[PDB]
Formats: C-alpha cells, sequence, structure tokens
C-alpha cells in the first residue's frame, strides 16, 4: 500500500478519499440497480450526490502504518 | 545457592528469567548471583537462624538456536510477602535486578502463585457468568464502538453521536483514553448528556445498553467523586487505566465496585515501553496474571487475524490463562508452569484495531462467543451516516453465528456467506463497495 | 500539512519534547518525524474527519546525530489546551500512550521536556523545600549523615529498636528502613513504630540534638496507606517514606497533599527504575522522571554517586542535579540539556548519595556535591570491629576534618589521604577502621 | 523609580491612574511617589537583597485638554500576590494611596493580568455556550421581567403574578433587591409558592422557564442553607449581590454552583458611590474584570440607547472585555492594555431601565442576539392585565429578528416594522396607544 521508499498510501496518493464509480463522478443513477429499488436517472444510490467516498486501505489517514489501518498487537 | 537436588514445596513462589551473561562469566555462577541479588545480597553466613529467609536456583537450561542464552529457575519462601498486596510482590522480586552489571540483558517470563497465597485476594468483581445474567445476552459475541477522532466537540454534540450508534443495534460505546477534564469539555456536564441518550435508546428497542465512562483522575479524592455520581444516575459500567494510575489506586476502585454493583473496564496504556523488545523488560503474560488478582472484568489483548505460525500460539496461550480454571504445562505455547486458580472468576478479552465487515468469519472462529469486538473507523465511515453504519455490522455477525450452527466451515466458506447476505440488505451492499474482500 | 513545518516558531504557552529515532531501512527521515507527531495526537494527515486545526501537534526541526549513520533528533510542539491542570497522569497518558508500538521504527527514546510557566503554576510542588527544612532541623554548614539496616531480616521488634538506638547515639542524624519491609508475619508495623518512637526519645534526651528515622508507609490500598501516616503524626515523628514508581502518581499526590497540611517531611525511594532507563535506545531517560517528581511533590530523592564516573560521564549527573536544585538553567548540549527551563520560584529537592562507600571516600564526596546533600552508609558502619556506636564516631570525626581544611584554603582534591591520616593519630575509633578499609592512591 | 528604559516582562501586573498634583509638585517626582506609597514606602536602601520586591514607574503622558492632568504607569512583580485570592489583589495595589496629601484627586483606570496568573482562578461556573445548551434556546435574545414595586403582598398573591407573566411567553422572572426575609413575608414559604407556579406554566407551553431567587444573607451559615433548599426543588438559577456581601462570600458561592449545576446571577448595588465622579474612585471597567475571575454568568451593564458620540464607545469597549477572547489596544474606546484570556468562558450582559415596545429595533441592532432584556412597567402597565402584556413584547421581538434575516435595515424601517405588525395582533395595537412613537 506504501509507495517507493515512502509511507504514503498509493490507492489515494495521500488524500483519504476516492471517486464514486457508480455515478462515474456524475451524481445520478445510470442503470436500474437493486432491480425495483434504484431507478436509472435518480440521485446516485451510493455517494448520494457527492461523487467521493472514503479510502479503505487507509481509513482517512493518508499514510499506512498506524492505529487506524492495522490489527491491534 | 544453586541446589540442583532441591525439591520445590507446595507453598513456594517460582520465577523464570532468561539471561545474557557477559563473555567470561560461567553460566552456573551467574544463575546463583541472580537469586542472591534478589533476596539477601550475600553468599556467606557472616552477618547471621536466617537460612530459610533466602532464594535458591534449582535448574538451568540452554536455549536452542542461540549460544549465549539460558533459562534459570528460582524459588522463594512464602513468609516473604504481605497478604493481599500486589505492590509488595513486584517490589521484592524485582526491586534491583536489572541494574546488575555482570549481565547485558534480562527478561522475566512467568510466575507460579500457589493456592495458599491466592486465597487472600478478592479477584474480579463479578466475573463472566454473573455479568451475562445482568445483561440478558446469550449465544453470540458482544459488539461495541468508540468515538475516536473528533475532539473539540461540545457536550451537546458529543451526546448526539452516542444516540445514533446505540439505536442502530450496537451494545456498548466507548470514550477516548486522553479525555478526563479539559477547558473545551468538563466532566460533570458530559456525564449528564450521555445518560440522557441511553434512556431514549432503551425505549425503542427494549434492550439493555451501556457506555464506558472514564474515571481516571490525578488524586484519589477526585477519582472517587466521579464514581459516586455514576451510581446516582444508574450507569452500569466505568473505566480505568491501571498502568499510569498505579496498582494502589486500582485496588481501591475494585473494592468499591463490588460493594455497589458496577462493572469495571480496563485499558492498557504505556505498556509498549516495557514489553516490546525480545531481551529486556517484563512479558505481558505476567502483567495479565497480576490484573486478575487485583480486579477487573474486561481487558485489551489485541487482534491476531494478521499473524502466522509460531505466533498466534503465544497469544492463544495466555488467553486460556484469563478464562480457564486449570492450565497444564506446554512449552510450545509459552507456558512454563502448571497453574490452578481454585475456582476464581474469569476475565472477558477485548479485540480492537482497524477491522471491517470482511473480517467477521475470522474473529468468530478463533475467539468464540466469549469476547467483545470493538470498531473504530469501520462504523463512522459509512457513506450514509452513523445509524445505517451500525446496521451493517449487526447483520454480518448474525449470519456467521447461524451458518456455524448448520455445519459450515467458516475458514473456507466466508466471502460466500457475506455476499449472499448483501442480497437482501441495501446497507450491507453499500459497505461491501467501500471495503475490499479478503483473498 | 503543518506536520513537518521546518519554519514554525513556538509560543510561550507550548510544551516541547525531543526523542531519538531509529527508522527502518528505506523510510525517509523527514517523513518518519511527521508520523511520530500524528501517532502522538490525532492519527491522520488529512482534513477528512475535521475547527479542529489547532488541536494537533507538529514537528518543526530535525538534526542528525554525529557518530551514527542511523540516528536523528525530532522536535514536537503541543498546544496548552490539551492537558488537565494539576494532573501528572494525564500528561504521561497523552504524550506517550501509543507511540512505542509503531512498527515503521525500530527503537525510540524520550530525552527531555519543557514546561512553560503558565502550566507550572497549577501545581503545589515540594511540601517544604531546602531552606525551610534546615530551619526545622537547625543544622548549617555541613552535609547530613545517615545509615540503613540493609541485611538482618527476621529480627524481632525489640532487637530492631536496639540497633537503631545504638546507631543514633553515635553521632548520626537519620536512619533508614529496608525497602521490602511493610508488614510480615515475623514483624508487624504497629509495634515496630512504637519501639522506634521509644528509642528516638531516649537517644535525643542525651546528646541534645534532633534525630529522626524514615518510616515506610507503602501499602496495598489507599485506606491502609493513610492509616499508617496518622499514627506517625500522633507519636510526633518528623519524616515518612514512600515509593513512587510501584505505587503510582495518584497515591503519591494525595500523600504529598496530606504532608503539606500537617508539617511532615517526605522521603522518596526510586525502585524498579532499571527496567525503563537502562538501555541506550529504548525507554525514558531518568531526567524526565526527576522533573515529574518535583511537580508531584517530594523533599529527598536518590540520584547516584559520581566518583566512579569518568570523562564523558559525570556530566549528565551534574546536569540533572542542577535541574533538581537550581532555579534557572541555561541550554547546554554537552551536559544533556536541550531546553531552557525556568521554575518561577519553586523550592528545590535534596539529592541523596548511596552504594558501597567508606571513610577514604569522604573528601571526594564533599568536594563534588557540596554541603547540600545527604550521605548514606551501608556496610561501612555496622562492620566496625568494635560495634555500631564506635563505628559512627569514625565517620563523624572524618566528615568534620574535611570541612575544616576546606575552610582554610587546602585542596580536598590533591590531598585527602594525608588529611585523614593526621586525624587518625588522635582518634582510636578513626584508626582500626583504617586497618579494615584500605586507601585509594 | 522613574525607569524609562525599563522593559516590562510577561509576568508583571500593570496599572494606570490619572493624577492631579498640587501647585508646586513637579510631575516626574509625583509619579515616583505613587509607586513607592504603594509598595515599600521609601526611596533609599537604608532598611535593606530586597530590591526586586518593589514597584516602578516607567512612563508618563500629559492629558490633552486639561493642563493639570497626567497618566502614570506602574509595574509590579508576580511574587507579591497570593494565588486564587481576589481580596489580596485589591488590598495590595490600593490599601493606602488615596490618602496621600501631596495630591488632590486620583482614579484607577485599567489593569493587565498576565496569563501566568489567571490560570490559578476557576472563572465563571458554566459560561455562554454551555448555558444555551441547558435551556435549548438559539437565535434570539432572551426576555425577562421583574416584579418591582408592589411590596406588602402575601406569599400566595406573590406567586399569582409570577404564573401570569410566565404563561404569556416570557423566559425569566426576577425578584426585588431589598427582599430577603421580613415579617410580612418569610423566605421559606416564598420559595414553596414560586416553585409551584413554574411547574404549572411548563405543562402548557412545553418550554423551560426559570426565576431568580435571592440568596443574600447576613451570615455564611444562613446563605448556604438557602442555596441547598433551591436544589431539592430543582430550581435552575439563583441570585447574589457581590458589592455589599463582599468578595470572600462571593467566591464561596461560585464554587458550590459549579459542583451542583446551578446558574448564578449578579446584581451591582451601591456601585454608584465609587464610580460616578470623573476624578476620584475606581472605574467600573476594573470591577468588571474582577467579577469574571471570581465567578458569574450574568451581570448588569446599562441601556446605552440614550447616549451620544464620545459616549457609547466607553460602554461598547468593556462589553467586548466580557465576551471576547483577545482584545487589542484602542485608546479611543478606553482600552490601555492588550488582554488575553487564554480560553476563559464569557459573561452574558443584561440591559434594564424604563424601556417599551418602540425601543425594540434599537436594542437588537446594538447588542446582538447575545444579551438579556429586562422590563419593569413595560409589562405590568398593560390596560388589559399581566398575561396580555407579555404577549405584546413576544410578538414585537420576533418581527425584528425576521426583518434582519431579509436584508432590511433596523436603523431606519423600525417604526414601520412595528406598525405593520400591529395590523394582526389586538394586544400590540392597544400597547401602541399607551406609549408614544420614537421620532
Amino acid at each position: 500500500g506504501t509507495k517507493p521508499n515512502s509511507l504514503v498510501c498509493a490507492n489515494c496518493e495521500g488524500e483519504g478519499c476516492v471517486a464514486c464509480s457508480q455515478c462515474k463522478g456524475g451524481g445520478v443513477n445510470l442503470i436500474d440497480h437493486f432491480n425495483g429499488q434504484f431507478k436509472a436517472g435518480a440521485l446516485c444510490w451510493l455517494c448520494r450526490g457527492k461523487k467521493e467516498v472514503l479510502c479503505g486501505d487507509c481509513n482517512g489517514a493518508g499514510f499506512i502504518g498506524g492505529f487506524l489501518s492495522t490489527f491491534d498487537e | 545457592y544453586y541446589t540442583p537436588d532441591y525439591e520445590t514445596k507446595d507453598t513456594d513462589i517460582l520465577a523464570a528469567f532468561r539471561m545474557t551473561p557477559q563473555p567470561g562469566v560461567p553460566p552456573e555462577e551467574a544463575g546463583a548471583a541472580v537469586a542472591a541479588e534478589s533476596s539477601t545480597g550475600t553468599w556467606t553466613t557472616v552477618w547471621t537462624s536466617l537460612d530459610r529467609y533466602k532464594g535458591r536456583c534449582y535448574d538451568i537450561e540452554p536455549v536452542a538456536g542461540e549460544e549465549n542464552q539460558y533459562i534459570a529457575y528460582v524459588a522463594y519462601p512464602l513468609d516473604l510477602f504481605e497478604e493481599g498486596s500486589v505492590t509488595n510482590m513486584f517490589t521484592s522480586i524485582v526491586g534491583n535486578v536489572f541494574g546488575f552489571k555482570a549481565l547485558r540483558a534480562l527478561r522475566l517470563e512467568d510466575l507460579r502463585i500457589p493456592p495458599a497465597y491466592s486465597k487472600t485476594f478478592q479477584g474480579p468483581p463479578h466475573g463472566i457468568q454473573v455479568e451475562r445474567d445482568k445483561l440478558n445476552k446469550y449465544g453470540r459475541p458482544l459488539l461495541g464502538c468508540t468515538i475516536k477522532p473528533k475532539l473539540g466537540l461540545s457536550a451537546k454534540n458529543y451526546g448526539r453521536a452516542v444516540y445514533e450508534c446505540l439505536r442502530g443495534g450496537l451494545d456498548f460505546t466507548k470514550d477516548d483514553e486522553n479525555v478526563n477534564s479539559q477547558p473545551f469539555m468538563r466532566w460533570r456536564d458530559r456525564f449528564l448528556f450521555v445518560a440522557e441518550a441511553i434512556f431514549k435508546s432503551q425505549a425503542e428497542t427494549g434492550e439493555i445498553k451501556g457506555h464506558y465512562l472514564n474515571a481516571t483522575a490525578g488524586t484519589c479524592e477526585e477519582m472517587m467523586k466521579r464514581a459516586q455520581f455514576a451510581r446516582e444516575l444508574g450507569m452500569p459500567i466505568v473505566m480505568h487505566d491501571y498502568l499510569t494510575g498505579g496498582f494502589t489506586a486500582n485496588t481501591t476502585l475494585a473494592h468499591y465496585c463490588r460493594d455497589n454493583g458496577l462493572l469495571l473496564h480496563i485499558h492498557r496504556a504505556m505498556h509498549a515501553v516495557i514489553d516490546r523488545q525480545r531481551n529486556h523488560g517484563i512479558h505481558f503474560r505476567v502483567l495479565a496474571k497480576a490484573l486478575r488478582m487485583s480486579g477487573g472484568d474486561h481487558i485489551h489483548s489485541g487482534t491476531v487475524v494478521g499473524k502466522l505460525e509460531g505466533e498466534r500460539e503465544v497469544t492463544l496461550g495466555f488467553v486460556d490463562l484469563l478464562r480457564d480454571d486449570y492450565i497444564e504445562k506446554d512449552r510450545s505455547r509459552g507456558i512454563y508452569f502448571t497453574q490452578d486458580w481454585v475456582s476464581m472468576p474469569g476475565v472477558l478479552p477485548v479485540a480492537s484495531g482497524g477491522i471491517h465487515v470482511w473480517h467477521m468469519p475470522a474473529l468468530t472462529e478463533i475467539f468464540g462467543d466469549d469476547s467483545v469486538l470493538q470498531f473504530g473507523g469501520g462504523t463512522l465511515g459509512h457513506p450514509w451516516g452513523n445509524a445505517p453504519g451500525a446496521v451493517a455490522n449487526r447483520v454480518a455477525l448474525e449470519a456467521c453465528v447461524q451458518a456455524r450452527n448448520e455445519g459450515r466451515d467458516l475458514a473456507r466458506e466466508g466471502n460466500d456467506i457475506i455476499r449472499e447476505a448483501s442480497k437482501w440488505s441495501p446497507e450491507l451492499a453499500a459497505a461491501c463497495e467501500v471495503w475490499k474482500e479478503i483473498k
């Protein structure tokens, strides 16, 4: 998850956030997800109109080794 | 001192440390000097009958894999310790032994406490079986969460997040270790707002909920004041830090809880300064035994869902010491002595760190339904908010428990169980898109 | 972003720290520093969970240690509003609670701290101090003397009191008790207290000087600890003793508060400390625990003899002795001092020397420490071929000999052996002791 | 003394007084005599090192517009004052300086308290942000009223007027300053009848209401008895007089309120004997600083409506000292020193006097929504009774808040905003016929 000689998280390049794939940075449903629950033109069902989610590798830290991205030991 | 023909008695305290003698010192001579530098301080009968008031080395073994390493065994008489005192036990066995120059590194590993000495202690306030009856929860592991980051929030806003998480389906809610009383939030008005949210969430779900309230203070007069105010509001549980507050203050708090019906939660802070290196300090398995005698119901132990063979046995070794009643000798798991607790209550372990939904099958299979799981950024990071975030964790847990009671391996069938479950819960679905799967 | 601000200027209301680091092979040094400031505070480098802003710590300096390729010094500053007034436990919990479990490093060690005057005014400090105690004891111009009953063990209370009475009448001032003696089946405490009190008055009634004896007050619970302190006040004893490392800071602060309100003297004995400050790359230096005690409260403390220290050493000891005793200390990197410290009129603490010492070590001890310390003798008093009372006279006669010469312009450094011999001529107890203990040349 | 080159450090207390020397005394020699007559009492080193235990003058300025007037500056060491004591601060700076026979008039103006000395005080019990959360009121100033004249009324009848006013829409209700315990009404049965009316009015409107109960007494044993009885009934606020009771008694009451969760209201009686003349006494802005350190939540300031330019700035100047956290130097507003409160809670100001409906746009624009407005005859003088009188005031206040949240100016519209509002409220209409318009 780190980068060349650096504790920086690659997935987000030290930012703590990623773009919403579903809306593809748009903000509105493009297909009918959840069959009869999410339409194909309503607000994005995930981000809900922000086109940005939290990174998983690092829970909003920007770096790897830490107490927000490790198993307690 | 070295009496290889010595036979330990049934009322003796035994210890075992590893040593790294300087080049030149013979191993059999170094061992006898550790037993003397711990008790009298001499090898002659010049100042003397004393005789029986001294320690003795009765065994020496060479450590495999390293040429300069040995294991020593020492025995101590029973009349050298004060009844009911944990402070006296540490100050006598180790008051000046790491300052010895003829050595380079020393580490204490294990201790054996005879039943004739354990009967003078009170032990945990309630235990395991009694605690489960007070909460009316059976079958599965308990859940919890902690408001970690934030900081600077007002008392009103602090109680807002507590109400949201508890309503979602969680059982407990924690505080932060470095929050006692500060200009941005005082302790008395934080207690008032927290207790108000507990009562509201108990009327919608009809289940018992709680929250750990920090009671650490700078003086013993101030620490006891905060414990009595938690009883007037009918709170069920408190919290303390037993490594920076001291052993004397911890024993006083344990006695109060037993006489008033309160649960105690223990956090281990500053511990990494003592038990991280492999050749100097005191192993954590020794400090766990001292906590059981002093008093406590919960304790932090760390996650092992990220270890390998060789490891995952040392940690599994001392988990049994906190819950079982009779543990046999096993050197492969780091147990040097056979211990009997003569019917003493157990302690519930707590696992924490950065965990999420895809870790449900792993934790359940290893620990069993006798532990508490705590979540940090895995609950407050949901894209929809706090309350929907707690719904995802509950769902996943129930799934694993059910599968287990149908004969389904949780070690293999795991990603499958989670997936087929995200096929009737929109909240879990969204969460399964933020975090990635486990190979 | 501020994390690693190589330009930020500190304010008069900030707490500063400095640790040495051993990064793993590959980790850039300027990035490891910022990670220490985050793991000791928020835990993030992004404004996602955030106005918070000012509630975070920051690194503002990095230096390379000469002589080793993998070694650096980092400087961190903390805001004032992060700490609770009058609490020493909170400071240690906040500064280092999860910093040594970090894995991107290999070894860490805290070295020094700076406490602003805006934070030192919320503490009480030592109960009495240095100048006030000398008025209570009415002793001026020379260091004090004491002795400890180290071995023995298993003796009855009457025999225990007999030795104390014999030692106190020889000319000594104080008397100590063994660290691991609180209450045991062979001897309880309520009768040992009575016998010691009985002996003290008889010893005092003859020589016409004020004497004392350290009484151990460590217990397993705070209810029991406070019971043994009031009994010593009922008998009119002047001093007690406590261990502040195996008992904790919470129990020590209450004892200091009680001692202030009743006119008692507190003696502090450091134990178990060897597990923390022995290695050169992991733990906490003793000079931080020394500063902590001054804020918590105390009058005496064990420091360490220095006459066995050579060049390169003997400097850090003289530095933290000045930190313990003085009122204003300047920065000096050659003595292990990284910050300028101001105590705004706080009382000092008396240092205590100990170990295996005899009569031939007197001039060196007097020259170095000065007449502001306490000298404790172990086997050098009860080992005399004639007994204890003749044993104390040799030490008393020797100490005076050194002081007088000093006040005449003689060099206690080059000489000392001669000075000691000239006194032995007119003192038979001084002799005999010079036939058992040899002289350093 | 007179040390011009002296540079003050960060741990010194500074003061500034104006002087009127007698004809003949040079100005530079009179300044040095004040600094001595305040500390040692001598100009020579005969009785003496003392040295550092003395005060010193470091600046002198001439006052424009008057030939015989000067401003002096004095600095004092930190070690001259006892921690946590306000009584000691006044008795040292001013114990005998106005009895000097070489002067004709003296007046203290300002003080500077370094942060190294403010940290030893407790401060206000709750503050501003905490108090608003306890009452659940945001966005608008609070309202109140006081039963002023009357007198001789029975306890039953006294509680009748309280119930009527609170039901109309008011927030608080006051008492009278000279009512503690008298033959026509004792204190214990007046508390009982007041608490009964609060509960009744809280069930019809569903809003939190309160009433200030006087707790002044002749002895400290009697004063604390009346404070504990107000906690058993669950009353939220009390009242004290801090200028006739003393500073020692006021500090004791502040500590009790913090440990039990009560609000403190402060009234300033007898103050006019000290700070009315322009050449002798102590300015009110100094006594306001001492009240913040001692403890308090509310304080009386004064309606600045009927004031002109030149004025309305001295008043606005020390309002910022009671609410802000960092105030810069400004001589045009009567501020001689830069003050930093290092995160201390603020104090809510109170305005009173003879005010009515037409004075609503004026007060809102100046003070803002961070004050309390009290009415006397502008409530009990309504031609229809008490309950309708409180409706008028409530209706008028809401009209002003809305307008400002639209861009309308309150310095012009005013009379308009009020008229249009009296076109859908019969009570406001009647009130707009008793009192006259504002030009």
